[PDB]
RNA sequence: AAAGGUUUGGUCCUGGCCUUAUAAUUAAUUAGAGGUAAAAUUACACAUGCAAACCUCCAUAGACCGGUGUAAAAUCCCUUAAACAUUUACUUAAAAUUUAAGGAGAGGGUAUCAAGCACAUUAAAAUAGCUUAAGACACCUUGCCUAGCCACACCCCCACGGGACUCAGCAGUGAUAAAUAUUAAGCAAUAAACGAAAGUUUGACUAAGUUAUACCUCUUAGGGUUGGUAAAUUUCGUGCCAGCCACCGCGGUCAUACGAU
RNA sequence: AACAUAAUUAAUUUCUAGACAUCCGUUUAUGAGAGGAGAUAAGUCGUGUAAGCAUACUGGAAAGUGUGCUUGGAAU
C-alpha cells in the first residue's frame, strides 16, 4: 500500500471537539430547568410526558427539600410520593453525603448519596440516587421517623421451585430413561438464585448517562 | 513465554547477504502451485535475522527461530541455527567432513581429531 | 457493517413471495438488517397450512438452548412458538389476549340471544 | 500434447492421490538429494514424483531442496517443539520413502475422518437458503407445502389483494 | 506414539548406517588391490620412461 | 464448437474477419387478461410533503434500517492482541460485535514507468545499508470478497475552520440522456426503537399502483425473412439509376439478391 | 502553555495558545505554424545494364554510380 496518508484536519478536530465539551459543560441547574406554564425544558425543548404533569406541580424536588435543612440535611430519611402510592413497606433514602448545585440561585439542584432501605429491605452500602430532579421527593420528619421506619418481615411465600415446561420436562425424562437412571422424581427448576427485582427499584446513577451541552 | 503472530515460526533459507550490523538477510523459498499449469513453482521471501555473534556467511542454509517481540520493522527473526555452512558442510547421516557428492574423510576412519 | 454495539437476537427473517409468507428461524446481531446477515439459521417456520392442515415448525433445540445460555435474545413471536411448542412457558400476552378473545365471544353471543329475544318479541307481534 | 515429461504429475486427480498428511508438529520439510549417482535414484524419484503431492495436501509446510551438497540423499523434518527428525533414505525407493514418512510423521486415517465431518457440523438439510449453502430455498419447494405465487397462482382469498377489497366493502 | 515413532527412525537410521559402512569397507579392499596394480604399471612405466 | 462462409488461374498451407448459440439494455413495428419477479441515464441542481421516537421528569434511541458506488489496486485468506458505544451470567466467564498490529499464500493494466532516493541495521549511538527485471518507483483504470462485504453521506481525501451551503431516505420536479414506477395505502404480519407493562412509532417492511424487461397460465396474431453461408418466391417495375448486404456480393433490359405483388 | 485553590460531607479551577498564509513544481487541453500517412480515382510523361541487402555520393528525386556481401539469377 503506502499511498494512505495521515489525516490531521481530522486529528485537529476531534482534539479540538473534546477540549470545548469540557471546557462548556453545562450545569443542573441548566440542563434541569424547567418552565411550568408549558412543562418544557428550555434547554433542550423537552416536553414532560403526560402522566408526570400532576406531580410537576404538586411535588418537591430532593434538594428544594434539602436547601432548607442544615447541613443539607445529612442523616435525614427522605422517601418519593410514587413509592408511598405504590409500595406499602417502607421505602426511603439516608442521607450520607450532598453536594448542592451552587450555580443554582436557591442551591435547588444537585446531587446526593445515601443509604438505600426498599420494601423494608436495607442495602448494606451508600451509593448515588438517581432521579433527584424529580418531583417527587418527600422529606420524613424527625418526630415519625421511628413509626415510619418500623417494618416486620413477611414469611416469604413466592415459590422456590416450579415445574419445567411440558417439552423440557419431557426431554429431561426422556434422558434419564435413555441413560438408566430408573426414577419418578419431577423435574424442578430452582427460582431462588434468579429472583428478579421490582421494576421501580432504584438504579445505578453512577452508570447512568448524562444529557450533552448543545442547546435545541 | 507467547510465541510470535507471525506465520513463519521456522523458516529455513540461505543467507544472501550480510552486510548489516548483526543482521543476515535470509532468502527463503516455498513451493507455490501455478493453478492454470498444476505445476510448483519457487516463490522466494526475504527475511531479516537477528546473528547476534555475527557468525553467518553468504550462501550458507540456515534455520531462523520468530522473534517473540518485533525487534525492528524487519527484523522478526533469529539465527537459530546454521544447517549447512558454506564451503563447510558436516554429513548429517555419517558426521564426517564432505566436499559436495564426496568425503573429505571416510566414514570408515576413525580420526576423533 | 461495521456495527458497534448491540445483541445477539434470535429472531424470525421473512422470506418467501407475495401472499406466501415463509420464516427462517436465525441467531443475528440485531443491528443487522431482517433479512441480512445472520449468524445460525435455527429452524424455520411456514405460517400457512400445508395438504394436511398442519403449520409447520422447525427448532434446533441444541443449538437454541446454546445461544440462550449464550445472551441471545428472543423476539416476541419467537417467544410465543416456544410456548406453544412447549419448550418455553406461554407467554403472558398469549394468556390474556385468548381472555380477551373469551371475553369478547361472551359480548355476541349474549347479544345474538338478546337479538333473538327481540326477534321473538316481534314473532309475539306477528 | 500437454508440455513436459510426465504430464500427469500435472493434474488434480494425481495431486490428490498424495495419502502423506502431516501431523500439526511438522513445519519444515528438507530434501538433501544428488542429481547424479546410483544409491540416490530413489531420492531422485522422490522429487519428481511424491514432493508435489506432499505439498499439495501439506501447504502450509515448507519444502525445500538442496541439491548435490551432501555425498548421500536425506530428509530433514523441523517441528514445532524444536525437534529435527533426520531420514535417510538411500537405498530406499520413492514408494519406501513416503511409507517410511507417513509412518513417523503422517497422520492416522482415523484422525482425517474425523476433521471431516468436524468441518461439515454446521450444514443442515433442513436449512433454507441460496443454492451455494442450502439444498432447498425455500419452504414452496417441500412437496405438500403451498406453492410458491409465482409457478402457482393463489386462491383469490389467501390474497392481500381480495382481502383489502372485502374490508372496504364491510 | 511420537517418542516411538521417533525411536524406531533412529534405530532405521542406524540399522541403514551398518549397511553402509559394511558396503563402504569391501569397496575398500576391492579399490585397495586395484590401486595396488595399477601403481605396478605405474612403476613399470616410469623405469622405462626414465 | 461436431462446425461453417470468405485469399487462388487452380491446389495445398498459413492466417484474420464473419456466420450459426445464449443473454441484457435501447429503438422500429405490433399487442388481451391473469399470477410472479425486477425496476436502473446522470455523486448534476432541487419546489413541496413525509422518512425517529419513546416515556411519571432522568435516561435510552435517532451510530441502526434505508441509499449510492464517491474514493482507492484499492483486497482475499490467516495470525496475535486488546477491547465494545454491547448482551447474558457471575460479581466474575461465555458470547455477539469491533479495533489495532501483523503475514504461509493469492490479488487489474502500462517496462517507451527502470531505477527508487532514506526508502536500512545496530543501540557505547555507530555501520552504509534498504526495495528492484522473481518487476521496486511512477502513472492509469476499476467497487469485490457476493447468505454478504467494503467505501461514501452537499463540496475542500479529513472538517477545528472554510465554501460554490445538502433528497446518493420515500414520492416527485428541473436540466441532461438511446434510457421515463405512485408527489399512493397500512403499521394487521415480520424487523427495529422505547417502556416494567397494557402499548406507541417507523417512506424498514407488508398489501397495492405503474411498465411485454423476464418467467408462468391462457387467449387474439403480429413481426421478420426468402442468392450462398441458412429454412423458404410468383408476376411486374427499375436498368450501375432507385436501392440492397453480417461476410461473399447484387443492380448497365430473361434481377429467385432492389421496389410492389 | 500546563499553575494553583481548597480540604472536620467534599470539591472547584486547570486540562493552553499559537500556525498553515500556501507551495515550489506537476499533468490535460484550446493550437498560430509545418509536415506525415490515408480515402475518393480518371489524369501526368516515362518505364533489355540479373535482382536484392548495407552504405556513400549524385539525381527535382522511380533512379544512376562506387564498395563489400547474399542467391531469393543464369552459368560445361
Ligand atoms: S420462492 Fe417460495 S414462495 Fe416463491
Ligand atoms: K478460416
Ligand atoms: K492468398
Ligand atoms: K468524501
Ligand atoms: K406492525
Ligand atoms: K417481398
Ligand atoms: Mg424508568
Ligand atoms: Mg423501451
Ligand atoms: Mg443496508
Ligand atoms: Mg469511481
Ligand atoms: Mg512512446
Ligand atoms: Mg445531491
Ligand atoms: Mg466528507
Ligand atoms: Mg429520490
Ligand atoms: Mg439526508
Ligand atoms: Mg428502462
Ligand atoms: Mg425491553
Ligand atoms: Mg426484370
Ligand atoms: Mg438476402
Ligand atoms: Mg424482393
Ligand atoms: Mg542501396
Amino acid at each position: 500500500r503506502k499511498k494512505v496518508r495521515p489525516r490531521l484536519i481530522a486529528e485537529l478536530a476531534r482534539r479540538v471537539r473534546a477540549l470545548r465539551e469540557q471546557r462548556n459543560q453545562p450545569r443542573d441547574s441548566q440542563l434541569y430547568a424547567l418552565d411550568y406554564e408549558t412543562l418544557t425544558r428550555p434547554h433542550s425543548g423537552r416536553r414532560l410526558p403526560v402522566r408526570a404533569w400532576a406531580d410537576v406541580r404538586r411535588e418537591s424536588r430532593l434538594l428544594q427539600l434539602l436547601a432548607r435543612l442544615p447541613l443539607f440535611g445529612l442523616g435525614r430519611l427522605v422517601t418519593r410520593k410514587s413509592w408511598l402510592w405504590q409500595h406499602d413497606e417502607p421505602c426511603y433514602w439516608r442521607l450520607t453525603r450532598v453536594r448542592p448545585d451552587y450555580t443554582a440561585q436557591n442551591l435547588d439542584h444537585g446531587r446526593a448519596w445515601g443509604i438505600l432501605t426498599f420494601k423494608g429491605k436495607s442495602e448494606d452500602t451508600a451509593r448515588e440516587i438517581e432521579q433527584v430532579m424529580y418531583h417527587d421527593w418527600r422529606l420524613v420528619p424527625k418526630h415519625e421517623e421511628e413509626a415510619f421506619t418500623a417494618f416486620t418481615a413477611k414469611p416469604e411465600d413466592r415459590l422456590n421451585s416450579v415445574p419445567y415446561p411440558p417439552l423440557l420436562r419431557a426431554m429431561i425424562l426422556a434422558e434419564r430413561q435413555k441413560n438408566g437412571d430408573t426414577s419418578v422424581q419431577e423435574p424442578l427448576l430452582n427460582l431462588e438464585r434468579t429472583r428478579m427485582r421490582p421494576w421501580d427499584y432504584p438504579a445505578k446513577q453512577e452508570t447512568k448517562g448524562r444529557a450533552k451541552g448543545t442547546p435545541v | 513465554i507467547v510465541r510470535s503472530s507471525v506465520h513463519a515460526k521456522w523458516v529455513v533459507g540461505k543467507v544472501i547477504g550480510t552486510a548489516m550490523i548483526k543482521t543476515a538477510k535470509v532468502r527463503a523459498t516455498r513451493l507455490v502451485l501455478d493453478p492454470y499449469l498444476l505445476k510448483y513453482f519457487n516463490k522466494r521471501k526475504t527475511y531479516f535475522a537477528h546473528d547476534a555473534l555475527q557468525q553467518c556467511s553468504v550462501g550458507d542454509i540456515v534455520l531462523l527461530r520468530a522473534l517473540p517481540v518485533p525487534r525492528s520493522k524487519h527484523v522478526k527473526h533469529e539465527l537459530a541455527e546454521i544447517i549447512f555452512k558454506v564451503g563447510r558442510v558436516i554429513d548429517p547421516v555419517t558426521g564426517k567432513p564432505c566436499a559436495g557428492t564426496a568425503y573429505l574423510e571416510s566414514p570408515l576412519s576413525e580420526p576423533r581429531e | 457493517k461495521a456495527y458497534h454495539g448491540g445483541h445477539l437476537t434470535i429472531r424470525l427473517a421473512l422470506g418467501g413471495c407475495t401472499n406466501r409468507p415463509f420464516y427462517r428461524i436465525v441467531a443475528a446481531h440485531n443491528k443487522c438488517p431482517r433479512d441480512g446477515r445472520f449468524v445460525e439459521q435455527l429452524g424455520s417456520y411456514d405460517p400457512l397450512p400445508n395438504s394436511h392442515g398442519e403449520k409447520l415448525v422447525a427448532l434446533n433445540l441444541d443449538r437454541i438452548r446454546h445461544w440462550i445460555g449464550c445472551g441471545a435474545h428472543l423476539s416476541k413471536p419467537m417467544e410465543k412458538l416456544l410456548g406453544l411448542s412447549g419448550f418455553f412457558p406461554l407467554h403472558p400476552m398469549m394468556i390474556t389476549n385468548a381472555e380477551r378473545l373469551r371475553r369478547r365471544r361472551a359480548r355476541e353471543v349474549l347479544l345474538a340471544s338478546q337479538k333473538a329475544e327481540s326477534e321473538a318479541k316481534e314473532t309475539e307481534a306477528s | 500434447p500437454m508440455k513436459g515429461r510426465f504430464p500427469i504429475r500435472r493434474t488434480l486427480q494425481y495431486l490428490g492421490r498424495g495419502d502423506v498428511v502431516f501431523k500439526e508438529s511438522v513445519k519444515i520439510m528438507t530434501v538433501n538429494y544428488n542429481t547424479y549417482g546410483e544409491l540416490g535414484e530413489g531420492a531422485r524419484k522422490f522429487v519428481f514424483f511424491n514432493i508435489p503431492q506432499i505439498q499439495y495436501k501439506n501447504p502450509w509446510v515448507q519444502i525445500m531442496m538442496f541439491k548435490n551438497m551432501t555425498p548421500s540423499p536425506f530428509l530433514r523434518f523441523y517441528l514445532d517443539s524444536g525437534e529435527q527428525v533426520l531420514v535417510d533414505v538411500e537405498t530406499k525407493s520413492n514408494k519406501e520413502i513416503m511409507e517410511h514418512i507417513k509412518k513417523i510423521l503422517g497422520k492416522k486415517e482415523e484422525t482425517l475422518r474425523e476433521e471431516e465431518l468436524e468441518k461439515q457440523q454446521r450444514f443442515h438439510p433442513g436449512n433454507f437458503g441460496p443454492r451455494k449453502y442450502c439444498l432447498r430455498e425455500c419452504m414452496c419447494e417441500v412437496e405438500g407445502q403451498v406453492p410458491c405465487p409465482g409457478l402457482v397462482p393463489l386462491p383469490k382469498e389467501m390474497t392481500g389483494k381480495y382481502k383489502a377489497a372485502l374490508k372496504a366493502s364491510t | 506414539e511420537h517418542r516411538e515413532l521417533m525411536a524406531w527412525n533412529r534405530d532405521e537410521n542406524r540399522r541403514m548406517q551398518e549397511l553402509r559402512i559394511a558396503r563402504l569397507q569391501l569397496e575398500a579392499q576391492a579399490q585397495e588391490v586395484q590401486k595396488a596394480e595399477a601403481q605396478a604399471q605405474r612403476a613399470q612405466e616410469e623405469q622405462a620412461w626414465v
